[PDB]
């Protein structure tokens, strides 16, 4: 068993997501667009941070 | 009656289509795609796992010089240390303080977790398409499987579809693929007997239940150190064990075009690239003849409010005068417009609202209600919120369905150009004509 992570909040922009997480310990993020080009990224986000993807 | 069509490849998204045999009323299918698989073909390479190196017990030589003896091993090797003093608990081992030998001995084994964790080394090279539709056929909804190789056709409500093959041949797999549990990497492995020490592979065995092992791991013997009787040596660890350190990422969070991997058997699922073919074929039996069918008469069409947002954001309400009471097929005639009914109950002198969705800024589409059309026409709006967690509902835009009415600033800038120009050219060809005539 693995735990899951709190729901982030989420706010919207013009061709924007602002995500601001809450981990409690090193989580995996990672995102890739879904046309031809994934552009993968990823990252492992240690504490209270927010991201414009 | 058999009917061709194309819909694209978007899981999740209902496309209509209009089965239109004349004489007959229209019949309208909605078909949507629960799923779509991709299950490779896949040979078996080599299984990967980690070795087990196997020290048995050092023979010492007392009073005397041991001889290496040889033999055929994964990683045999095999060393002879001269003038050892061997000290165990209760005093020195050998006799004489010198003359004493140690013969030391090692080789590689599979470990006993090789039926357990190991990774696999395949090759991918064709790709057999499944399919999972949702198909809404004479108002019932009736969800199929099929092959999507364009070979098998399933039988539902006594009309058969057949569907594929896909327009594209793209997968997410590459020609060599290795797998370990419930992840596939795209990774061009080294060939059976070629693997480098501390890396993926050095260790490569045909099937896991084979014997001829290869093994490549630089196993070294080293001198006993300062009267201990251990066998030290100088290996490279595991490749596969320093592999699922430094993994990266599987093919499911790196897959393009959306693509949802799996195993057991390994599949990629709901790409998002090219078109399918689908052909139906129904009976002359589930038609209606136009004249028992009822026949829409009087129409106009009102399009109260319109927004172009990824789901049905307009509505449009139509005025009709029914012959009598039945359903009717509603289709919109303009690709640039989706309607979301299939069909709705008419009766009398009233009127039906039907939802549609756009991208376009000026809506103007044609909507055919049961043999009759009519015109529509309003002015879309743009939404509010920027983003949103469904795909969208129609068509992208092209540049022809394109300039809102007020593009008419378009056709009055070039129409001002074109009487500049046209009087230019009127004025030179008179000038040269009056010139060419006089001389
Ligand atoms: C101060 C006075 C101002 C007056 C105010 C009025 C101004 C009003 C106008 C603004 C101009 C309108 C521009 C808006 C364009 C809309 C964008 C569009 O709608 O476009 C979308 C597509 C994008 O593609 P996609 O990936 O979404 O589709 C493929 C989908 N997938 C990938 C699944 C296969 O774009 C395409 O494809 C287009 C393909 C062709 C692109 C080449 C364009 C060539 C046009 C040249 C124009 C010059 C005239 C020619 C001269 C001839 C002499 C008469
Ligand atoms: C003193 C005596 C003077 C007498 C006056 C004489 C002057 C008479 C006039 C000349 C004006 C003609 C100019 C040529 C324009 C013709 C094009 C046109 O007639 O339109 C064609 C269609 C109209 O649609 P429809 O409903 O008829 O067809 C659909 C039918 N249904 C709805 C039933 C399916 O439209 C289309 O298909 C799209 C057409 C292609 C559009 C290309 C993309 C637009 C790009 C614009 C870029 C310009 C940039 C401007 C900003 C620059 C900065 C300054």
């Amino acid at each position: 068993r693995v735990p899951k992570a709190r729901n982030p909040t989420v706010t919207y922009g013009k061709n924007q997501v602002i995500m601001l997480l809450y981990p409690d310990h090193p989580t995996l993020l990672s995102y890739r667009n879904m046309g031809e080009e994934p552009n993968y990224q990823e990252e492992w986000v240690t504490h209270k941070k927010e991201i414009r993807l | 009656y058999e009917h061709v069509t194309v819909i694209p490849n978007t899981v999740g998204v209902p496309y209509k289509t209009l089965v239109n045999r004349p004489g007959y009323s229209p019949m309208v299918l909605e078909m949507e795609l629960l799923s779509v698989t991709l299950e490779p073909t896949l040979s078996l390479d080599y299984i990967t796992c980690e070795y087990k190196t196997v020290i048995p017990s050092p023979y010492v030589k007392c009073c005397g010089t041991a001889e290496c003896k040889d033999k055929s091993l994964p990683d045999y090797s095999c060393k002879v240390f001269t003038g050892v003093y061997p000290f165990m608990w209760g005093g020195a081992y050998c006799f004489c303080d010198t003359e004493n030998t140690q013969l030391s001995e090692a080789h590689v084994e599979k470990s006993e977790s090789c039926k357990t964790e190991f990774a696999s080394a395949y090759r991918a090279h064709t790709a057999s398409a499944s399919a999972k539709l949702r198909v809404l056929y004479q108002g019932n909804n009736v969800t199929v499987s099929a092959y999507a190789n364009g070979d098998h056709a399933v039988t539902v409500k006594d009309a058969k579809f057949i569907v594929g093959p896909m327009s594209s041949a793209w997968t997410p797999f590459d020609n060599k693929i290795v797998v370990y549990k419930g992840d596939v990497y795209n990774m061009d492995y080294p060939p059976f007997g070629a693997g480098r020490p501390g890396q993926f592979g050095d260790i490569q065995s045909r099937t896991p239940e084979s014997e001829d092992v290869y093994a490549n791991t630089q196993l070294v013997l080293q001198r006993p150190s300062a009267g201990t009787v251990h066998v030290p040596y100088s290996q490279a660890p595991s490749g596969f064990k320093y592999w699922l350190k430094e993994r990266g990422a599987s093919l499911q969070h790196t897959a393009p075009f959306g693509c949802q991997i799996a195993t057991n058997p390994v599949r990629a699922m709901n790409c998002a690239v090219g078109n399918m073919p689908i052909s139906i074929d129904i009976p002359d039996a589930a038609f209606t003849r136009v004249v028992d069918a009822p026949s829409l008469t009087d129409m106009s069409c009102e399009v109260p409010a319109c927004t172009h947002s990824s789901d049905f954001g307009g509505v449009a309400i139509i005025k009709y005068a029914a012959s009598k009471k039945g359903k009717c097929a509603v289709h919109s005639m303009t690709n640039a417009v989706t309607i979301r009914e299939a069909e709705i109950e008419v009766e009398g002198n009233s009127q039906l609202q039907i939802s549609f969705s756009t991208a376009l800024a000026s809506a103007e589409f044609r909507v055919q209600v049961c043999s009759t059309q009519v015109h529509c026409a309003a002015e879309c709006h743009p939404p509010k919120d920027h983003i949103v967690n469904y795909p969208a509902s129609h068509t992208t835009l092209g540049v022809q369905d394109i300039s809102v009415t007020a593009m008419s600033w378009v056709q009055k800038i070039t129409g001002g150009v074109g009487l500049v120009v046209a009087v230019a050219a009127l004025i030179l060809i008179v000038v040269l004509c009056v010139s060419f005539s006089r001389h």
